[PDB]
């Protein structure tokens, strides 16, 4: 079989440089080419390089051209992708392919830049309930919102996973440099507020989970 | 015989490949100049 | 340079039918095209290599066929697995040109929307900033317009849209929309409403709110 | 192979008018071109030879022009006889690509359907099988949505629905739909309706139907 | 002969704002493209020059680019001078063809129209003719339909309809419209009147008049 | 500097010919080519034909080849345009233009080209206001209707321009041969009919303007 194993996520401050790596295996490395394929978010897709192990060649895009480095090490059997110049429109999805018969027959499991200036915030949770003044009506959604929280992204547990069936998990947007997401579950008046709905983010990096009752 | 760089421009010095050879191509107009330099081999410029 | 265009980017058919998407380029490929399956999180999967042979492990309910500057793609039928976004690609002449992509879904009868406005929370005012919300639940199809207006005014930018794309139990969507900016904004009015307009109704639901309720 | 498009497929215009129908293909035939005209139950008949001479015994009003890969069809004045299909072919390569066809008819103002729901014959059931209609007739024009809806839902396929094109004196069109299967359905509910909907009309006219009545 | 097509002839983008026209053309033209500003009763004045390059006078706000056949216009931002009608040449070949053309307006919300219909002069049936007239004002947007019917009937031709384009103070349209005949025809009925429909209301304004009164 | 000067409109009825004259100036007049270009009233615009003053060649396009001529005269630096056989299509704007990379580099001042066969006419105006059975609304448009004046255009002055904001300038339509125009201006009912309305067309040629009161 054939495996191409990438690296992890990375996270750099726009200004330097960052390296990733594509590591073939169960298949003759210096044989046939490798490319690099980049994925914008989320529409964008377009091919950016191929380079041949055995001779070392490198043959690019016309955008990547000066942007992007290929190298390769024919003793360890893996494939280098180098940036320099990193800026906020060069954050995106990075695939590992090889070319046989000028198609790409095996990819790779994908790879997540981030690109951005911004550092590691603790989330602060604003309750939303309903309501004052407004009764209407017997049936009414509920959630909370989640505000500076970086990077992405957390996920909100309710009544320790009691119901997810009628819950909404809202994916992420950008706004004023840090992430902001919304949940929404809907509830009867008959049982609110009898039984007491909880919502609490959980962050793995700035080690910060708070939680709320309502 | 070998290699004379009739154009060297400022904007080249990047790309230093470019040197070897000057672009030609379809002329709306009646007798363009295309390129031009010294015949002097021992002065600065393409017979560098 | 060769440019392949790729419409359009939404179709939905139901399970069981058969579904067609056409890639066309601007010059001769020479028959020379490779149709991709890359669903969400996960990386491409190679199905038709030529336009015409298959691969290996790939079912045979894909067929694709063409002739010329024109590629179909014919899947028949349809199952839960084979919804995704798919791609074509040219590999006749270098810079290698993917697809503009083709993401699938399920169609069914439509579905009235749920407007329902959120007031701010009463510490919401300590972070030094306001954001006001109301949140839309259960409708379809993707298309509609979000309304913000005050005494007769429409406020752009700032205001965004977090869709929801569908899943295998209800196929339904869901949208949010909010806008941040400073405090003595917030009370120089005092009514609040939003509303989506949607094309089969002229006349939307309205769901509206007032501060000194 | 070389594909020749030709559209649209419907076109109205009135008479005393002028019509324009384009037939375009994918390369360069050096202006050879056929136009013909093909009347239902009938064989078609030349009109234009190589996009611009005429025949013998064809009338001076239709006259062909063009270059390029646009060529086009130009009739004034319009009359009763000059309404058929019309076709065009490229015999400058084999094999030869006849076009898509353009079918006339003449354009008028809008009119309401009418909608009559039929009871099933009380010795129909004898035959081991019983279908409900329901007929329309007198509406405008061709795209509609026939509805069958029983307890807020919808039944395909086995419905069907046979168009009758306009005609010299009315010009107003027919369209029946029906279904057939098994008797014990028929009697699980109550209640048979259908209708149609329109574009310049959100709420249709309904005509509803009662077993027991 | 090479016909190079520009697609669409309106369009409307607000201040502040970027706008892209695309203008196509048959063959390859070798990147050699002439783009033109041709203000109301003026001269057209050059802006691109090989569909890349700029000229000397020009800002540079405008930035045009483009491969293959495929060639656009991008303006960044848009400013009250920048409104006009936008071509593009083709100088590769004789004969230069020239585009379409794009005429540029700004956009805003919608506004409802005013229909108010007028009686003829008592002295104007002395010239041997009479004209009945019905004129609009404050409207958008462009497309309309006028609508004159007595006892449900239809009149053409002989209508005229004068459009008048927007302005820089209220950016605002106005229509009208009137048909010339001879006198026995105009007594033979009694009450006149005229409305327009519009997209978003399907049941416009109604303003009649009556001879009698 | 390059200036280029044409002549002024031309009206003549259908079967003669005309000649129009373009003179360019601050450069080499035998040097470069000279084009024309025709604008039908509005969408239309296509090239016409281009000269070489030093030779004298002209090279026509497909359906102008028959009939327009064109002249040069390198003495007075001046280049000619003759039409024959005019009808009522032929009547447009005409461009002049000079070609230097391929391009139009700079064009003329434009002129104006009108082949009927009617006479000037002068204007009678016909008063149109709200009304006999109508008082609806309080706020009604006003204005009045004009027909059978040659040539296009005239200008209607409201009280000696007293209030321009809300009139509006209707261009005109040929019918019957004649020009047609109409003017609408809104007033209140409050204020009408306190103060007389008055809209007077000026016609230089045929002098005549007619004053009209309501």
């Amino acid at each position: 079989q054939v495996q191409l194993q990438q690296s992890g996520p990375e996270l750099v401050k726009p200004g330097a440089s960052v390296k990733i790596s594509c590591k073939a295996s169960g298949y003759a490395f210096s044989t046939s080419w490798m490319n690099w394929v980049i994925q914008r978010p989320g529409q964008g897709l377009e091919w950016i390089g191929r380079i041949y192990p055995g001779d070392g060649d490198t043959n690019y895009n016309g955008k990547f051209k000066g942007k992007a480095t290929l190298t390769a090490d024919k003793s360890s059997s893996t494939a280098y992708m180098q940036l320099s110049s990193l800026t906020s429109v060069d954050s995106a999805v990075y695939f590992c392919a090889r070319r046989d018969y000028g198609y790409f027959d095996y990819w790779g499991q994908g790879t997540t830049l981030t690109v951005s200036s911004a550092k590691t915030t603790p989330p602060s949770v604003y309750p939303l309930a309903p309501g004052c003044g407004d009764t209407t009506g017997s049936s009414v959604t509920l959630g909370c919102l989640v505000k500076g929280y970086f990077p992405e992204s957390v996920t909100v547990t309710w009544n320790s996973g009691s119901l997810s069936s009628s819950v909404h998990t809202f994916p992420a947007l950008l706004q004023s440099g840090l992430y902001t997401m919304s949940s929404s579950v809907t509830v009867p008046s008959s049982t609110w507020p009898s039984q007491t709905v909880t919502c609490s983010v959980a962050h793995p990096a700035s080690s910060t989970t708070v939680d709320k009752k309502l | 015989e070998t290699i004379l760089e009739v154009n060297n421009l400022k904007t080249n010095e990047t790309t230093p490949m470019q040197r070897l050879c000057f672009p030609v191509s379809v002329q709306s107009k009646t007798g363009e100049l295309c390129a031009a330099f010294r015949a002097d081999p021992g002065r600065d410029g393409p017979w560098q | 340079d060769i440019q392949m265009t790729q419409s359009s980017s939404y179709l939905s058919v139901s399970l069981g039918g058969r579904v067609t998407i056409t890639c066309k380029a601007s010059d001769h490929i020479n028959n020379w095209l490779a149709w991709y399956q890359q669903k969400p999180g996960n990386a491409p999967r190679l199905l038709i290599s030529g336009a015409t042979s298959l691969e290996t492990g790939v079912p045979s309910r894909f067929s694709g066929s063409g002739s010329g500057k024109d590629y179909t793609l014919s899947i028949t039928s349809l199952q839960t697995e084979d919804v995704a976004t798919y791609y074509c690609q040219q590999y006749w002449n270098s810079p290698y040109t993917f697809g503009g992509g083709t993401k699938l879904e399920i169609k069914r009868a439509d579905a009235a929307p749920t407007v329902s406005i959120f007031p701010p929370s009463s510490e919401q005012l300590t972070s030094g900033g306001a954001s006001v919300v109301c949140f839309l639940n259960n409708f379809y199809p993707k298309d509609i317009n979000v309304k913000w207006k005050i005494d007769g005014s429409e406020r752009q930018n700032g205001v965004l849209n977090s869709w929801t794309d569908q899943d295998s139990k209800d196929s339904t969507y869901s949208m949010s929309s909010t806008l941040t900016l400073t405090k003595d904004e917030y009370e120089r009015h005092n009514s609040y409403t939003c509303e989506a307009t949607h094309k089969t109704s002229t006349s939307p639901i309205v769901k509206s709110f007032n501060r000194n309720e």
